[PDB]
């Protein structure tokens, strides 16, 4: 975040697997992997996507 | 046989019954399931009368067939809608497990079975600058029961107006009762100062609780066990736990006449079990 | 450094790489969670390749999260329709994990997730009398492909016509193409002499398979592990297991030259997981 000092908020960063449909509202993409990003002294966030796969490897 | 005490004296039981006788702190990470919560200006958490969530023991089990533990799959923190505070605010209130009816798969095994239990973590979330100013007042009231709106009738609430969900309900400042005797509307009337009870809203520190102060935090956690008079029950007729938040102290931003800041809750249910499989329900909720 | 065998020879590995180198009986009963059956005339029971139903092990597991099992709320015996075999019947066929996907809990879950993986017990009954004849050929097949209806196009069959469900398909005693250029059906047409993909039905019996003769026995029992070239995989875009049952002899009764009888089926996922939580699927099945 690159922002003033002065400036406050939160955040939501997801990850939906596939197979439905991608997520349009916050009301969806609640429902799949996801955290909440609370801006303060630390300006980073990380998020880990996991391996989720049905194959050992996938296509390029 | 006596029993000799002190005050000595001496006493003896005459009947074979009992009854006869005479008597750092800022920082905090959340993870279940697959989904974690970061927060950089909290003031602690707070655990309902010190008591985790924990499983039923055996020693304490009514039904007889296997309960069903999703875990991971209903464990999880669900985000419900975002309200707005303002300056003519007087304050929200939600059910618990009544919020999360149309949540993923808790709702499906909570709609799916006939008996049910569980504990819960909630999360409120409310941010703003340097130049606000402002309090709010979280308490979790088990069996929050609300006043109706109709002094002619007691107890009339529908089952439909006792139950909005996600969306929840307002408090009000002033008390208006209802007079359409043809088509009464059957809901609750809450006043804010009375916690929509009949009892001082000064006096509700006696509940659970924790305060959002704009210049101190921007967020509170409560968590909250399995409270009830059985060791298990039905999820769908029966509330548990009541959240409501009261703005302690008015919103305020600098010289503007209408601030405005959202506030957003985020629950888990923790520990939930269920019991009695069948077909499901499918409730009248309009 | 050589390796000295017989026919003695020697043999030496030139490259670093391995692919380089140069090569009683008639009484059963079964309890899954809250279901029970009985069954007083039986011919035992197959269990398919000799291996009983088992949970992934972790020296197997491709994915990295928590899996969910539901475990009693959705390992259970569920009921299809009942289906009506006559003298002109061909035979029917169902689709597994597809005809369990409107089935309580076990379908929720189904569409909740991305990965699932389970096993199956199925239970065929057919009962008659000491006067009447007939078999039935049960055989349950891994990767049961069968043939379109076209013959200017190649696996063109849609994805509904290649789900039906709980009320499943039937086999054809003559192939009929399809002619319609403009609006073409795009459904499967399955021979039963064929077993419906281009191969002799004296041959099913290479398949696991069992035989209810009328005069011997009236239900069949086969127990099904998970097989696949994958640890786990979707459930809503494969299907693993085809139940095929045929008439092997055809049914008669006394005189009369209408006789019929009902047929139905029972199905219990075993050790069911599911893996990659997320919004809800919505499939297109009309």
């Amino acid at each position: 975040f690159c922002g003033s000092m002065m400036a406050t908020g939160k955040l939501l960063v997801s990850y939906a697997p596939p197979g439905a449909d991608p997520p349009k509202k916050r009301k969806e993409a609640m429902l799949g992997t996801h955290v909440i990003w609370d801006i303060g002294l630390q300006s980073s966030c990380t998020m880990v996507v996991p391996w989720i796969s049905n194959t050992t490897y996938r296509l390029t | 046989g006596a029993q000799v005490s002190s005050q000595n004296y001496t006493t003896i039981n005459y009947y074979r019954d009992s009854a006869s006788n005479a008597a750092s702190d800022r920082v905090l990470q959340l993870t279940l399931g697959n989904s974690t919560i970061t927060a950089q200006e909290a003031a602690n958490s707070v655990v309902a009368y010190g008591r985790w969530p924990e499983y039923l023991r055996d020693s304490e089990a009514n039904p007889v067939d296997q309960p069903t533990e999703p875990e991971v799959a209903a464990c999880r923190f669900y985000t419900l809608d975002t309200v707005s505070w303002t300056k003519e605010s007087r304050g929200w209130w939600w059910k618990l497990p009544d919020a999360l009816r149309d949540m993923g798969l808790f709702g499906q095994n909570m709609y799916y079975h006939y008996l049910g239990r569980s504990g819960y973590t909630v999360h409120v979330q409310c941010n703003a600058s340097k130049f606000h100013q402002g309090a709010l007042g979280v308490f979790a009231v088990p069996e929050m029961c609300l006043a109706g709106d109709s002094n002619t009738t007691t107890m009339h609430t529908s089952y439909q107006n006792a139950n909005p969900g996600e969306k929840g309900g307002t408090f009000t400042g002033t008390f208006t009762p209802d007079n359409n005797q043809t088509s009464p509307a059957r809901r609750f009337c809450p006043v804010d100062y009375l916690l929509g009870n009949g009892t001082l809203l000064g006096n509700a520190f006696v509940f659970p609780h924790q305060i959002i102060n704009l210049r101190t935090n921007n967020c509170a956690t409560l968590v909250l066990p399995y409270v009830n008079s059985l060791s298990i029950d039905s999820m769908v007729k029966h509330n548990n736990w009541g959240i409501a938040i009261l703005p302690l102290a008015p919103l305020n931003f600098a010289s503007e006449s209408s601030p405005e800041i959202p506030i957003t809750l985020t629950i888990a249910p923790m520990c939930c079990e269920f019991n009695g499989l069948r077909n499901i329900t499918l409730p009248r909720l309009q």
